[PDB]
RNA sequence: AAGUGAACAGAAUUAAACAGUUACGAAA
């Protein structure tokens, strides 16, 4: 009737991507866009805001027939999962994300590493002159797991599109694996992989329906 | 305090200032987080933030020519040595607003 | 007869959230919605008004028999816990909250922290064009606790269903852990976690039954 | 025989509460719930009418054997402490409060505060739409002392019930700390705390026995 | 004082004012909190709020187009320098109420 | 003076007046506190309460619909300019009492 | 080195706004 379905998954980074978080806020030098980390410790964490605007953009192209310009103004079968700032029927969203923290530091530090974020040396060519602008970026590690939990809940009264919501979340997470995530994803830096996609019940009101 | 800052900041050089509000989001965060924290506890306890504030006006001042020209005119490094008391530090925090409010009065 | 049951607990924040304070009313920093804090010190305190409007909303959609349309008018099993502006039988509420203060400052500085509030860079994309309106927010700290106190009392006559009220408060606090609390927590900001949920007797007039 | 016992204490506000002042009578800022203050200066003062009515309310629900239908008519063991308008034996009570003033101004200005009272922003949800009716309230500061003096006196003849009256006043002041005081305290704004509870003799006619 | 404030405020530009009385509660919260406090103690004691009051009329004048068009017409920065006494400051606090009451008389 | 107050106040619009005597306790508090104080001292001394009395009839006129319909009909703002002497102000204080006595006779 | 101007609505509302025990006391 009214349960709290949780989708526990492990985000595995096949390639060290880069997310332009809170720049100009580092330790002794904010050079090459400092990646946002934990506000208390030093373990780099991924923001949950990047997983909401990118997943909705890549999904609003197949489950709809009208090419929209501004969000919260598209169709209706996909606007309920993220919200609508125009419709009077529903306003709140059913999908709750979470700032997943790097839980792979419990065994990676035992091998003997220096830091969690390194600086990669790159450049650019204007195709009219020689090498110029000695710029650089900051990337992360490779093959790292995260604790990403998707909290889903129904409104009991409008309980009809239960099986329809399962095929949208499963297809949205699978399509994101074949596409870059974050900024500067044109040189092959993104491409994530949702490892161990399972579901469980925490509240205790509805049986386990979906899983894969 | 606020009377001599409206004339010294206006007298610069060529118009159309390239230094917008994006490249100043690093040194303006420690000053705003100092006036509201020094009023709670004592001044002798906070020792890791006072010495760290002077480093931002030395390392980051040499990364761009549009930074040293403003520190030498506003005399920022001179006031970092005269302060020593909790009441004196509260006066320097109010002077930082003159370099931000009056900067966007003629442009942005 | 008349007892004063106190439900002492620690609200552990597994993810840094955001609460819109008094807009256009701060001190030295009033940029991107200044978060409300303490009028004397600087430690950001959580208001008690958000804990009453969110817990009642999530509970009035599972323990009811009629779709509510206005406050102080939803079912009857939960109207005596928060209040009623129409019924003449009862007016005062039996649940008393408290502005929980952050008691984690006794060991937060030992881990090496910078400040209590940071500026997170989060904007939006207009789809049809590139970056548009580069806005920003202001979040608090992560992995923090709050000394919350729940003042509970009975009116002598409300004694033949004391055990019925314990299962409602316990189910309401556990359900709040799997949902964002505060404001604009759709991007994975809220999600609280009540730690050390115990009960005690201060006035001393009723026995101790629950504990965990 | 006839003594003047004074129960001097310091009311420390552990949580900022709200007191509804004289609306539509102040200056141009008569909105945002105007809080009553000093008619000459700006130091916020707490009225004594909210203390005598709240202490008698919580006392007339645990030390009685009949539901109070109308004021000035409930039991008899507590009617002589606050007064009785329908009794013919006794009229004047034995408990006199005082409009306490904020005496914490000796060190409040050293910390550098903006104003004595701030404006808190709140709203409500119609359970069918988003934000509606952006209201606003006004609160006070936190951790502020108040010079509270309890004028206690006996009528000579009532000498054999002195120790019995001390346990009633102490139970009323301790129970008041676990309840909101003033107004709009259902969300967690009241909850006072009597600090430095002592007694002294001004007229000098009765010995000093009680203290805490 | 109050006679010339009904004609200068009405003479503006395009109708339908998009600015309400709630979005200007920042620069108007300190003027109302200063008149009731200056009548108690002296004027030479409160020196940290006088300099901070002028900053509100400059920092908020470059973040909204509905602010610069009102300060230059009503001449707010000119009266901030002539004041110097406690009795003179009481006159400027009463003139600020004319820009709020008469602003909502024709609309909101 | 008091003869036209029975016809101008009665001729309104829809019956059942929703405005009582408690919501109008703000603008009617300074009128009664002025007639009993202007007779002691001179009129040229009280220069702060005269300008503030006109503000109450402007700020409260744009918030409630039951205020603008009464000021325009009774011509309250028109009599505020003709007064200039202490004897003339005594006549305006008596005209305000006529709009309250006849208002509670037909309803409340 | 590289256009960066948080955008758009509601601006505090619906109850209740003097209830009662009652009046020259003992001299010319």
């Amino acid at each position: 009737t009214f349960a709290k379905i949780k989708f526990s998954a492990q985000i595995r980074l096949e390639t060290g991507l880069h997310i332009g978080g809170s720049d100009a806020f580092a330790a002794i030098g904010a050079i090459a866009s400092p990646v946002i980390k934990d506000p208390i410790t030093n373990i780099p964490i991924i923001p949950g805001s990047s997983l909401k605007g990118k997943m909705r953009t890549l999904l609003a192209k197949v489950y709809n027939e009208k090419v929209a310009e501004k969000p919260s103004d598209d169709s209706d079968i996909l606007s309920r999962l993220f919200g609508n700032s125009k419709d009077k029927r529903f306003k709140m969203g059913r999908l709750i994300f979470r700032d997943a923290f790097l839980s792979n530091a419990d065994e990676l530090d035992s091998l003997g590493v220096r830091s969690y974020t390194e600086v990669k040396f790159e450049n650019t060519i204007d195709r009219i002159t020689a090498e110029a602008n000695p710029r650089q970026i900051e990337r992360a590690i490779r093959n790292s797991t995260f604790d990403f939990e998707l909290i889903y809940e129904i409104t009991d009264e409008n309980e009809n599109q239960v099986e329809e919501d399962f095929k949208v979340i499963r297809d949205g997470l699978k399509l994101l694996e074949l596409d870059y995530l974050g900024g500067s994803g044109s040189r092959g830096y993104g491409k994530v992989a949702f490892e161990k996609l399972k579901a469980t019940t925490v509240f205790g009101n509805y049986d386990v329906k979906t899983l894969n | 305090k606020a009377e001599r800052a409206i004339s010294l900041l206006e007298k610069d050089n060529k118009g159309n200032y390239l230094l917008t509000t994006s490249q100043i989001r690093k040194l303006l965060s420690l000053c705003s987080s100092l006036y509201d924290r020094s009023k709670e506890r004592k001044f002798d306890e906070l020792i890791n933030d006072v010495s760290y504030l002077r480093v931002q006006f030395v390392y980051q001042a040499g990364r761009e020519i549009a930074v040293k020209d403003l520190i030498e005119k506003a005399q920022i490094l001179e006031a970092l040595k005269e302060i020593k008391d909790r009441e004196t530090l509260q006066r320097f925090c109010r002077y930082m607003e003159a370099l931000v409010a009056y900067f966007k009065f003629y442009g942005g």
